[PDB]
């Protein structure tokens, strides 16, 4: 019925780490190769996902007991989960006004035929677009965001993944949080819990057909050479 | 993986 | 006393090649990432030497005799020699005047203090300068600056190469070449064919020291993540 | 070499 100090110092301290980690301006932006309107969006979109998996990094070496896992598990766990932590933290700039996300002007405007312009069909953009609207109708507060990343980053699910035990408590007091947090903090939320974690399921079917069209782009130099080095080792397979 | 252990710390 | 037809066509098809691989606007330098004035040059230099490193290529596939190599000998050739192509090429954008490459307005107009801001000490910029001034003070024609470059690509003293007679053959017809052009086409030349070749010596010594100093970045995963991976394979160790 | 061969037609 209230929550706990440690349920609240967790909530506090993941609140703070997104803050640090995503600027509400994109003013980075400017910092990577253009875009440009033969795949021309590929090296502006490989730049700002290589910056934003820089960012997913910041912000779980701050999520409580990440940091104590050992490096091998850290770096199972976000290789398998950087794209839907970007899909998730993406939300956040994604309009239901445009269905794009704005990020800026009409440069960082991304409507949905740019995305097509950096090598990836509609198999992959129409779910995920669909994801970003009923994510964004799930009108999700900032502690609920937050909290609902750091349990994406630490499912235990995950190729590469050792002490899957450690990393389901992890999880687990985490979801303790968000449940707690949701029944003693948000009114009407009765159902979200439910819908949040169905979000979970969803993200894994966007991370498949990513992964799938990813690799389509690294077995073609000639793409491949537009991607940053961060990138190729984060979705590469090694 | 030289890249991600370093953004590790 | 007057250069044969297959002299000229040597001639004809190098100087067409670095007409269709080298742009005097510098215009695509928008494309990069931008610069910034912790080594906040390295992004844009990067770019702009990944890029260069695309034009050499270029250049090289129209050199008359390089494509029928076998793909090692071309590989060796490049990785081994791309660098003083690039610091050659360059000497079309310097400016004796400001003593830098003047490739734009004052955002594309690159001091030696900029290279700094790369990563790369003076040890490598102080002859580098004076390299480009000598070079500069020689006043070749495109005809001879050309049929350098290529010289300079088919040395067969490099590592990896293989058929070093094939090669030797084919820089032997390339100096035959721009020492009947120097002789036949340049008034008051007479001399300038040894300070040419005496310049390819002193790439060798500008390769060693930039190679020392990119060992020093790519070591550090930090910098080396904000080269590109055309770069990262030319002056890479495989 | 991959991106090399590629560039090398
Ligand atoms: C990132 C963020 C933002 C938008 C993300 C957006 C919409 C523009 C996105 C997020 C996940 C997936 C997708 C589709 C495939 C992407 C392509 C990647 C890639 O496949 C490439 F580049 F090669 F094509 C890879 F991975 F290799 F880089 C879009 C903007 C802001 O909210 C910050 C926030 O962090
Ligand atoms: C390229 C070109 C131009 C200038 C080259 C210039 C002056 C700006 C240069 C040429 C060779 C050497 C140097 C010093 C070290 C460079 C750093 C590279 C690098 O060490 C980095 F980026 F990491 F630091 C590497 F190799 F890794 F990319 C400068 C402009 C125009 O004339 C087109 C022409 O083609």
């Amino acid at each position: 019925h209230m929550l706990s100090d440690e349920q609240m110092q967790i909530i506090n301290s993941l609140v703070e780490a997104h803050h640090k980690t995503y600027d509400d301006s994109y003013s980075d932006f400017v910092r990577f190769r253009p875009p440009v309107r033969r795949l021309s969006m590929l090296p502006h979109l490989a730049d700002l996902v290589s910056y934003s998996i820089q960012k997913v990094i910041g912000f779980a070496k701050m999520i409580p007991g990440f940091r104590d896992l050992t490096a091998e598990d850290q770096i199972a766990l976000l290789k398998s989960s950087a794209i839907e932590i970007i899909m998730l933290r993406s939300n956040q700039s994604f309009s239901l006004e445009d269905m794009s996300w704005s990020c800026g002007g009409p440069d960082f405007k991304y409507c949905i035929n740019d995305v097509t312009k950096a090598g990836h069909t509609l198999e992959l953009l129409e779910p995920l677009v669909k994801f970003q609207v009923g994510l964004k109708k799930l009108k999700l507060h900032e502690e609920e965001h937050v909290l609902l990343m750091a349990i994406c980053l630490l499912s235990p699910d995950r190729p590469g993944v050792q002490d899957h035990v450690r990393i389901e408590a992890l999880q687990d007091r985490l979801c303790d949080v968000l449940q707690a947090y949701i029944r003693i903090q948000h009114p009407g939320g009765r159902l979200l819990y439910a819908k949040m974690i169905q979000k979970l399921a969803d993200l894994r079917s966007l991370n498949e057909e990513h992964s799938k069209q990813y690799r389509s782009l690294s077995f073609q130099p000639e793409h491949s050479m537009q991607l940053t080095p961060l990138v190729l080792e984060v979705f590469g397979s090694e | 993986h030289k890249i991600l252990h370093r953004l590790l710390q």
